[PDB]
Parts: structure tokens; C-alpha cells; sequence
């Protein structure tokens, strides 16, 4: 898909709340 | 009323014009 | 950088920075780089007429004909231009939508041709910009209207 | 000018034109403001509200004192934020955390930004939500970016203890070569 | 392989396979293969306006100018183009017809020019696709409307 | 897909686009269904009814249980029926005659089809028409195609009986040359 | 058939294309009729009658016996009339004069032609006008064109008398050069 | 260059000028650019009766 990669990556790097 | 009268008129008119084919 | 559907990701890659120092979390995710190449003005030949646009502008909606990848049934490598034997003037609206992302209606179009070209290129006649919507339905309904035993039932048929 | 903007930023000509295309594609290059970021910055972050954070990096973004700066000042900082050097990203984040626009920040001020982060994280936290750790995630932040224990941060004091956070070191410039 | 009028004949040649098993015939007729050649974009030069179309599209109606071969008088052999000293708009109508096989009528055309170009292409105004037909008749009737002794009958002259 | 099918057919790329053109011309790539056969196959049959026959080989074409499957599903079968092997062409025409879709054809099973053919013929047969011939036209099948003399033909029992009449292999392959 | 027309006419492919253009332009390539000559010859010869002799060379151009044939027989006769052979040009001019369609000309028969051309001449002649000169302008015909002095000239008898007059032999070839 | 207060009037056109072909290529509609060009010709602008005024305005 090569688009869900980038968009999901931002929300992944978001998930870093503790 | 006028709208519907023209409607039926053009209706049977198109019917006959189609029957021409 | 990126365009088409990723026309505003750079602002996101700028704004992500503001959480990096405060990222007291152990490890975020590294980026998703890959092979790279720039866009190109793909050139369409519709019945002798020529249009051009970036490929990402095409890829914006792959649920269409050109938006998808199967435009190659009409790609003439002999020309390197996807040639189509349909009208370009109605295709002009399609291109313009591909650019903007909204479609409109040339008022003077025999609605049959407009609709069947829409279908031809895989477009949805419902997502027309409502700024020009009801007149489409009016053309629809007017065109719809425009296109509109031995003895027992013998007397019957004779009556009506 | 086009060349006058090239020699200022680190990006190239193809990148600059292909980005000004998408820039004008949503706003007619009048000038970008709050209201357009609150939808661009949100359109990539579902389950959350990204307006409250964009509300800070826009004023830190605006080199002028207007409510909407420019496209030229848009790229002059897009460069620093994507391919710019680490220590300049730190100074601009310093301009961002300082809501009072002075260079002097107290607990609740930057806590209001860590809220925005952890607010747009989501409506329901996927692990258990604890609202006092926004008191402590800034508190545990203090002991790092402060060597005086007074309650204020200045640029040097606020930076002299993130320069060695290697995770944020390799993570702050993830997009300096990816085009 | 072939297209245009014989664009779906391959489907019939596929369907004909179902007969052979039960076909008790000793020997049917050998296939009717003949000279074949792939189609190309014949270019129509209408007042510099450049159009391109497959011969297959051109030959769906050989009872007209384009389908028949008396089109070469406008074919500028110097350019491989059929140059036409006519309207570059009403031509589009005939062309999108040949694509479809049905005729449309734009709302805002001088019906005089319309019918004269139709006759010029040999096409019959009677065969207009009912997609938009009756309004053509309205333009017809309106245009028709708008386009409309010494002493022993000099008395008559003075009367009326 | 263009090449995902090119790697499956017996035609070239231009021979594929030349049919994609005519297909998308009449059908807006929805999918060709019975509604298309019962007209185009019928419009080719004045003095004859094509629907009674098209009804069988539509679902014979459709490997799926749908009523409008795919253009890919059309061309993959066109490749077999035109430029395929006799062994698979006969398998396809058996699946046709196998109205029960099981692999066992009865006398009346394909009588239901020879009647469709005789109906597709025309209003009156040009020689004298006897409705026992579409009955016995099936017998001439089984007496050669029913080796078990039981009255029900299966796959191999029809194949091993459909490869000795040289004229039929002469007839199955007349159309793999047209282009 | 343009190529089959070249095998009959003496104009070339460009001379044929550019003239068929003008042909098809003024009339929708239906057919040329009497009425059309009755006006296009009226514009090229005003201030006088344009029908009486027009309906003579129309039927002369009319090879068959209908009222309007085609474009091809029109240019094949243009070839004979402009760049055609003299022996065929005089035969064609006699078939023009041959009103009664039989092959024999009476004095009053060509009087019908001269009373047409002098009518076309206009309202008042530059010299004096007399209705008796059309009576001698045909008779000065026979004295040279009627070798038998009977009052009837035949194709052979019109030809044997129309090859030695040099000035008409120059007048009949006036337009095989202009393009 | 009659009015430098426009996209083409000012020098912001090379952001779409293609030195690769010495042309200003623009991803816009060909039936609205003509009206703007006609303005540049005269200095006034007309409006065709049949345009989705949204497209015109934008």
C-alpha cells in the first residue's frame, strides 16, 4: 500500500505516551 | 393543468413518432 | 517532496519534531524510507487532443479508471500516451476533478453522454459537487420522462 | 523569489516546487493561518484533537507577530524542522514551549503542551489513563532540563540535558533524507 | 486481431465451440480468414484541430462519408491527415456519434449549421438519438417559422 | 489486470487491449452478464433464439456462482476456447453439457441442450423438421460417447470417445487462426 | 471511387481534391439539378435570361436519362470539355446541339439554341437587334456545315465540316490550360 | 506584465515554469485560464453563462 506505512508510522511514534 | 395537458400531448406524440420506426 | 495524496505530509514531518525531545519514552519508530523518484507529467491523448498532469494527480483515487493502474489497456507504447477514443471535452471535467477533487456539470450536456462517460472512467455520478447538484437530478428526471385472448379479453382490450 | 527561497532553505528546487503546488492546492498562497493547520494537522491524527498543539507551534512558527505569517516563512522553518540541524530544532522547540514569549517557562506552562500531546493521543488510553503523571511527566522532565532547581528554563539550561538523550538524538531528524 | 464492427465476433467464435461435440457433421466450412492488419489512429484535421481515431471506429457506417472511401479528397496526403475546412465543434458531434452510434444535440447550436453539416457528412437528421431529439424538432419549427393585371388585377394588388 | 492476464492468455498485449476497448465500450466495466449474452448473442441470430443456448454457457463460463463475474474471467475462457488445447476445449464443452455441474451427463440432460440448439436454428427447419431427431441426435451421441452402454456419460467416457472422429478435432481448431 | 475517376477524367489528384471540395461545399453532395444551373449560371451571366440555354448543356452534361446522376460523370465531362480531345469535343458539342436526341439537326432546332443565346445576351445589344439574324446565324451554319444542302446535319456531316475552321479550333481549346 | 499583482504578474510563476521545457506548465483547467488570459489581453473579465460559479471563483 506504501501509504498506510507512513501514516501509521506517525501514529505509532505518537503511541509513546507512558 | 396546462403542464399535464402538454405532458399527455407530447406523450402520445412521442409514442406515435416512435411507432413511425 | 511528496504530492498527490501526500501533499501535506511535510507539515506533519515538521510538527512531529516537537514531541521528540519530550519523548521521555524509550524508543519511537524510525522512518519508512524506500526507493525514490520524482513525478512526471503523464500525457493523455484523447482523440487527438493532449492533456498532461503529474502521475500522483492520477493516483489520487485508484477506484477510478486512470486513478487505478489499469489505464495501460489504452497506453499506446507506440505513442507513450494513453490514448482514449472517447470525448475529451467531457474528459476535461474528469481531469479537472482529478486536480481539484470535486466534479461539476456542464449545463448543456445531453445527460446520457455525461453519465455514460462518468461510468466509462469509473466515476460516481453521486459525488458531484452539490454546489451543482439538483440541476443534475432535473436533467435526470426530464430525460427519464423523455424516454417514456380469443374472446374473453377481446372486449376488454376493445374498451381501453 | 524562487531562487531567493532556494538559497535560504536546504531543500532543492524540485522539492520546493512540488511542495508549493500542494501548498496552493489548499490555500491560494494568501498566507497560512491557525484555521488551516487545525485541519491539516488534524487530518493525519484521528482519535484526538490536534488543534490545541498546532496552536503552539503556529505562534512559535510565525516569525512575524501576525496571526498568519507566510509561505516563505513556512519553508524557511520547514527546512529547519525536516532537514535542519538538531541544535536548531532544540532552540525552536524552546521558542515553542515558551508560551509567555519571553524565554522563561514554569511547570503549568509546558504541562499545558504535554496535555495537548497526551490529549490528542486518544479519547481512551490503550493502557490505563493516569492524569497525575502529566504532573509528573513534566516533573520527571524538570530534573533533566534544569540544573538549578528553581522552576524556570532558559535555552542553555533547557538543552544541556537532552543533548545526550540518544533516542531523541536519532529520532529528531528521522526525515532529513527521506524525501 | 479485429475490432470495431467485428469487435465481439471472437465471443461468437468461442461460443461456436459448443456445437462441435454433438455436431454429427462430416465436415463444416473451413474458417473465412482474410487479409488482417492492426488498426491505427487515422488523424482528422478539422481546421488545425487534431483528432485521432481507429479505422474500426471509422468503418461502422460505410454508408456515410467516413465509412466510405470518398473521404480522401479531404485527406491531405502531405500530412496523413484528412484536412477538413469546416467547423471544429459540430465535427465532435459526428465523431462522438461514431463512437457511440447514436446522435446528440447540443442546446445552443444554430440548427441551420447543424443540419447543413449533417448533410455535408451525409448523416441523416432523422436518425438523431432520442437522448436529445425533440428539442432539435423545436429548433426546427422555430427556425422554419422565422425564415418565413395592368388594371384588372392591379385592383387586387391595391386591395390586399 | 493487463499483465496479470497477459501471463495467462494465448494472445499478445495489443490483442488484449483491442478487446478491452470493445468490452469497455459496451459495458462500463461493471461485468458482462447474461443480459449481454442474451442480446449480443441474440442480435447475431435473426431467425433463431440464442438465449435458450446462451443460458447454459453463461454459467459454464462463470467459474464462480455469480451472475456477473469478470472480464478477466471472460478472456481466460476466450483464450482456452480459441487458442487452447483440444483436451481443455472438450473439458469446457463437457462442463457445458454437464448441466448438473457434477461430471455425469444424461441423455435428456444434453437433450435439453440440443433442443436449445435446434431452437436457435430458426422458426422452421429448412428440411423436414422431426422432433424425434433432437431426441435421436442425442442417441448418436451416446452410442459413440456412452462406452458403458448405460445411458449416462461421464468425463473420461466422453473424452476417450471424442478423440477418434478426426473431423471434430478438424473443427475445434478452425478459429485459433483468426486475428 | 477517386482512383477509378482518375482513369476517366484528366484532372489530377490535387486538381480533383480541391475541386471536389468546392463541389461538395455549395451543394450537400446530393446531386446537381437543373435549378442549380439555373442560378449558378445566372450569377456568372447576369442582366439576362439564364435558364433557356442552361437547360440545354444540363441535359448535355446529363449522360443518362434521369434528371440528376452524380459528381463523377460531371468531372469526366469537364475533362472532355476543357482538356478533352478535339474529335470528342466536337461530338460532345453536337450532342449538345442535338436537341431531339436522335442524331439529326433541323434549322429550327438550332434556331431554338440561337434564340436562347441571343436572349441571354441581355436587354439591348451593343449593335442593333434583329430577330432575323438568329435565322441566318443558323443558316450560315448549314452552308458550311451541311455538305448535302438538305437542312439536316449529322454527327459525321457536322464533323467533316468542323475540322477545317481554324478559329473555332482555337476557340474550343481556350480553357485546357487555365487552372 | 501589465499587472505585477497577480500570480503571473508577480514572479511566482517559475514555481510552475518548467525550464525542462521552457514553458510554464500549470495543473489548471483549460477553459478558465482562457478567461484570465483574455483579461491580461484587455484588462477586463467577462463570465460565461454556463460555468459552475464555484469553479470560476476558485
Amino acid at each position: 500500500s506504501l501509504i498506510e506505512s507512513q501514516h501509521h508510522h506517525l501514529l505509532h511514534c505518537l503511541e509513546k505516551t507512558t | 393543468f396546462s403542464r399535464i395537458y402538454h405532458q399527455n400531448q407530447r406523450a402520445d406524440k412521442r409514442r406515435a413518432q416512435k411507432k413511425a420506426r | 517532496m511528496a504530492a498527490g495524496v501526500a501533499a501535506w505530509l511535510p507539515f506533519a514531518r515538521a510538527a512531529a519534531i516537537g514531541w521528540m525531545p519530550v519523548a521521555n519514552c524509550p524508543m519511537p519508530l524510525a522512518p519508512a524510507d524506500k526507493n525514490k523518484r520524482q513525478d512526471e507529467l503523464i500525457v493523455l491523448n484523447v482523440s487527438g487532443r493532449r492533456f498532461q498532469t503529474w502521475r500522483t494527480t492520477l493516483e489520487r483515487y485508484p477506484d477510478t479508471l486512470l486513478g487505478s493502474t489499469e489505464k495501460e489497456f489504452f497506453f499506446n507504447e507506440d505513442t507513450k500516451e494513453y490514448f482514449f477514443d472517447r470525448d475529451p471535452e467531457v474528459f476535461r471535467c474528469v481531469l479537472n476533478f482529478y486536480r481539484t477533487g470535486k466534479l461539476h456539470y456542464p449545463r448543456y450536456e445531453c445527460i446520457s453522454a455525461y453519465d455514460d462517460e462518468l461510468a466509462f472512467y469509473g466515476i460516481l455520478p453521486e459525488i458531484i459537487g452539490d454546489c451543482c447538484y439538483e440541476e443534475y437530478k432535473d436533467r435526470k428526471r426530464e430525460n427519464a420522462e423523455r424516454l417514456m385472448l380469443s374472446f374473453r379479453q377481446t372486449m376488454w382490450r376493445a374498451f381501453e | 523569489g524562487l531562487e531567493q527561497l532556494e538559497a535560504q532553505t536546504n531543500f532543492t528546487k524540485r522539492e520546493l516546487q512540488v511542495l508549493y503546488r500542494g501548498f496552493k492546492n489548499e490555500c491560494p498562497s494568501g498566507v497560512v493561518n491557525e484555521d488551516t493547520f487545525k485541519q491539516i494537522y488534524a487530518q493525519f491524527f484521528p482519535h484526538g484533537d490536534a488543534s490545541t498543539y498546532a496552536h503552539y507551534l503556529f505562534n512559535a512558527f510565525d516569525t512575524t507577530q501576525t496571526g498568519s505569517v507566510k509561505f516563505e516563512d513556512f519553508v524557511t522553518a520547514l527546512s529547519i524542522l525536516l532537514r535542519g540541524t538538531v541544535h536548531e530544532k532544540l532552540r525552536w522547540t524552546f521558542n515553542l514551549y515558551d508560551i509567555n514569549k519571553d524565554g522563561y517557562i514554569n511547570k503549568e506552562e509546558m504541562m499545558d503542551i504535554v496535555k495537548a500531546i497526551y490529549d490528542m493521543m486518544g479519547k481512551y488510553t490503550y493502557p490505563v489513563l493516569k492524569e497525575d503523571t502529566p504532573r509528573q511527566h513534566v516533573d520527571v522532565f524538570f530534573q533533566k532540563m534544569d540544573k538549578n532547581k528553581d522552576g524556570i528554563v532558559t535555552l542553555d539550561e533547557f538543552l544541556e540535558s537532552c543533548q545526550e538523550d540518544d533516542n531523541i538524538m536519532r529520532s529528531l531528524q528521522l526525515f532529513q533524507n527521506v524525501m
